[PDB]
């Protein structure tokens, strides 16, 4: 069963270098290319490159050799390395690889790069205090992308809506999570909202509570 | 390099309609591979080498063309092919996506739930003032919120953020925040949304005292 995973750094700074490693089970890399993609927010596919099999590499010209691939065959890795970032760079990045023919059949859950001079911040989490009530967390101020929310460790799922993060004036990211439940559950379920932000190790759990 | 133009670039369809898109390229390919996205997540190769399906794609679903013209057709549009489609060539070096099309379902009128959230107390104590108006459930996607506080209108101090379309009832969220100083926020005493929607006799008024 081909898969592929990819982990890299979630913020990097302008004309540093960036790097992502790629483990693959399922098939020999001897045999088989592996190829780069990636998708910056809110746009379209870009190809960046393969390395095939025999260890042989074609980039995407637009990126001026700014870009190397490469692999270990004992480790199952393959490599991405891209130097002397612009904010262009900031991106999902995916690995991936064909199955029958040239088509990409397999993909990595993919990998969010930020590329800023910007430094990691931690969001702050407030209520949203509530035959239909709402009720929600605000998670504020945090930096980079991206936030992970779920209600009750997951045990909540229907009527939960999680918007998509903006961008305020300041730099910083905020996002609100709601959800719909009835009235009459208020006074005897409990609500908490659980939200990790991974690149400052922030998990907080919070209760929220009619006032 | 060889660009891929997708068209239309927006489209949608009410519930069993036909829907086609095509995509075109400035020079022959043998052959042209779609991806559908779903909600950021990883694209999943959808019809590949032209008009094979790949599996667990159901049969509603055909590609076909040849040389520069290719398409991608539904025959019975669902609320599950709500996404992005992306084509993709591999004839020759850059490999290429074109800039995607994106396919929602367009159902009948609903009208929002609305719901006013004052800021929290410990947001208060940092400083800041978040008022947030929610939207729930509500189609089609247009819909006018606007901020009064004390019965004037704000402008630019509020940022909107949507859900994309809901898998099982193809309705829209959509949250709305305030933000200010606690201090300016403590100078008014009545903050209110008004929405406006077609699902809406006339405009739905939430709003709050301070206190």
């Amino acid at each position: 069963q081909v898969q592929l995973k990819e982990s890299g750094p979630g913020l990097v700074a302008p004309s540093q270098s960036l790097s992502i490693t790629c483990t693959v089970s399922g098939f020999s890399l001897n045999s088989y290319g592996v190829s780069w993609v990636r998708q910056p927010p809110g746009k379209g596919l870009e190809w960046l490159g393969v390395i095939w099999g025999d260890g042989s590499t074609n980039y995407h010209s637009a990126l001026m050799s700014r870009l190397r691939i490469s692999k270990d065959n004992s480790k199952r890795q393959v490599f991405l390395k891209l130097n002397s970032l612009q904010t262009d760079d900031t991106a999902t990045y995916y690995c991936t690889k064909p199955g029958s023919g040239y088509a990409f059949a397999y993909w990595g859950q993919g990998t969010l790069v930020t590329v800023s001079s910007a430094s990691t911040k931690g969001p702050s989490v407030f209520p949203l205090a509530p035959g239909t009530a709402a009720l929600g967390c605000l998670v504020k101020d945090y930096f980079p992308e991206p936030v992970t929310v779920s209600w009750n460790s997951g045990a909540l799922t229907s009527g939960v809506h999680t918007f998509p993060a903006v961008l305020q004036s300041s730099g910083l990211y905020s996002l609100s999570s709601v959800v719909t439940v009835p009235s009459s559950s208020l006074g005897t379920q409990t609500y908490i909202c659980n939200v990790n932000h991974k690149p400052s190790n922030t998990k907080v759990d919070k209760k929220v509570e009619p006032a | 390099e060889n660009v891929l133009t997708q068209s239309p670039a927006i489209m949608s369809a009410s519930p069993g309609e036909k829907v086609t898109m095509t995509c075109s390229a400035s020079s022959s390919v043998n052959y042209m591979h779609w991806y559908q996205q779903k909600s950021s997540t990883s694209p999943k190769l959808w019809i590949y080498d032209t008009s094979k399906l790949a599996s667990g794609v159901p049969g509603r679903f055909s590609g076909s063309g040849s040389g520069n013209s290719y398409s991608l057709t539904i025959r019975t549009m669902e609320a599950e092919d709500v996404a992005t489609y992306f084509c993709f060539q591999a004839s020759g070096y850059p490999l290429t996506f074109g800039g995607g099309t994106k396919l929602e379902l367009k159902r009948t009128v609903a009208a929002p739930s609305v719901f006013i959230f004052p800021p929290s107390d410990e947001q208060l104590k940092s400083g800041t003032a978040s008022v947030v108006c929610l939207l729930n459930n509500f189609y089609p996607r247009e819909a006018k919120v606007q901020w009064k506080v004390d019965n004037a209108l704000q402008s630019g101090n509020s940022q909107e953020s949507v859900t994309e379309q809901d898998s099982k009832d193809s309705t829209y969220s959509l949250s709305s925040t305030l933000t200010l100083s606690k201090a300016d926020y403590e100078k008014h005493k009545v903050y209110a949304c008004e929405v406006t929607h077609q699902g809406l006799s006339s405009p739905v008024t939430k709003s709050f005292n301070r206190g």
